[PDB]
């Protein structure tokens, strides 16, 4: 009848554990419990299911144990990865009642952040390939504990940080982009609104 | 096993809309949910019976028809602005767990006049990053599009790449003040300096836009802003 999940966004750094709470309220005794994962733009896909109290279920390093006594079905993982960033739905389904239908919780979005071993913050300027007058400022190589914030100017656009992985080099990096048309737009002036590190490299050139 | 159609729709306030679901796997149950941030997945209509329907938690503003065992369809007579959400179709065997479709992004707007495809541009990596870290980041920018129905991809030397790529999860409003503001999306492709230095290497930024359909009326001067692809190219420099 009622499924209650953790509210909002859960931010965890790669390698660390996670706990996504799910509590319910059901009149029924023979009930099936589920976790569905939804990766960006894809269909929700089953991850775990169980109908038996106190039994633990494991799948992709994701465990969940039914606790009927406290109406709990939490989702856990000991060492989270970047591919784990998704929306997770907790669901309930009473067996043997005629009309089969799920009871979903609102969902919990998990965002996983990179562990940057060797940072070196920098703000470079990139130029357009066709007709080279347009420009973009690239803020890159900062640690995950650095948070980018949007500009106080309505002519300036700043995107949030985003990690990229070069599989060949086993190397990962955080990047954020800034662009504006106005003549009053400098790369040194682009990320003032954000808590940028003291050692942020700014080329002259 | 479960297919949704259309994959995307831009409809008008008042217009007739029809979303179709076709199950290739035989199941007695079929449902239509809408996904909303905060609300999650909510049921609109379901069918236990191969040739009739039953009302879910929010049937208001909707009609649904199951004329086959394999086909469940969603119908809106007066498309309201409220009806814009991602729609999900699921089929299940009663004992069985659901199988889901990929979903349809439906957008009900006032004026199809607000619809615009994106402008894509590739920005060459900085010599400063090329010296300092021996790596080269290419930026792609897709600007001035409405709605935010875009898929961005990178193509190195004719093949799709995923490694050393990162795209914004959600686009960003160009004029956050306005209700029907256009969007912008960025992407980054990071290569080794060698790879960019080589003038014989070709980089392409592909943007699939979802807009108007063939049947949509366009009584405007500019080109009809239909579903389309928009690209921007780059070759290395030494």
């Amino acid at each position: 009848d009622s499924v209650t999940q953790t509210e909002g966004l859960v931010t965890v750094t790669e390698g660390l554990p996670v706990m996504l709470n799910c509590t319910y309220q059901t009149a029924y005794s023979d009930v099936a419990f589920f976790w569905y994962v939804q990766y960006l733009n894809e269909a929700p896909k089953l991850l775990l299911r169980s109908s038996t109290d106190n039994k633990r279920t494991e799948h992709q390093g994701f465990h969940a144990t039914l606790h009927k006594s406290s109406s709990s079905f939490h989702l856990q993982k000991s060492s989270v990865q970047l591919s784990d960033s998704a929306l997770y739905y907790c669901a309930l389904s009473p067996h043997n009642t005629g009309n089969y239908k799920y009871v979903f919780g609102a969902g919990t979005r998990l965002k996983v952040i990179a562990h940057i071993q060797n940072p070196d913050p920098a703000v470079y300027q990139l130029r357009d390939s066709k007709s080279s007058d347009k420009s973009v400022c690239l803020f890159t190589d900062f640690d995950s504990q650095t948070n980018v914030s949007q500009s106080k100017d309505s002519d300036v656009y700043i995107t949030d940080k985003c990690v990229l992985d070069m599989r060949s080099m086993d190397f990962k990096s955080n990047s954020a982009v800034a662009w504006s048309n106005k003549s009053d737009f400098a790369c040194a002036n682009a990320f003032n609104n954000s808590i940028i590190p003291e050692d942020t490299f700014f080329p002259s050139p | 096993a479960v297919t949704q159609s259309p994959r995307s729709k831009v409809a008008v306030t008042g217009g007739k809309v029809t979303l179709s679901c076709h199950q290739t796997n035989n199941h007695d149950y079929m449902y239509w949910y809408r996904q909303d941030t905060g609300h999650g997945l909510r049921l609109i209509h379901y069918s236990y019976v191969a040739d009739s329907t039953e009302k879910g938690d929010i049937p208001d503003g909707y009609k649904a028809s199951r004329p086959s065992q394999e086909n469940f369809s969603l119908i809106l007579e007066l498309a309201s602005l409220s009806q814009t959400a991602v729609y999900f179709c699921a089929s299940s065997q009663t004992n069985s767990d659901y199988t889901f479709g990929s979903g349809t992004r439906l957008l009900v707007i006032e004026d199809l006049r607000n619809v615009f495809p994106p402008e894509v541009a590739v920005f060459e990596p900085s010599e400063a990053e090329i010296s300092h870290t021996q790596k080269a980041t290419l930026v792609c920018l897709a600007t001035g599009f409405y709605p935010d129905h875009v898929e961005l991809s990178w193509w190195v030397n004719g093949k799709e790449v995923h490694s050393g790529v990162c795209t914004d999860p959600q686009p960003l409003k160009e004029q956050p003040a306005l209700n029907d503001s256009r969007y912008a999306l960025s992407s980054r492709l990071r290569v080794s300096a060698t790879f960019w230095q080589n003038p014989r290497n070709h980089f392409r930024c592909q943007v699939q836009f979802y807009g108007l359909s063939e049947n949509d009326e366009w009584t405007q001067d500019r080109a009809k802003p239909v579903t389309q692809i928009v690209s921007a190219e780059a070759w290395g420099r030494a």
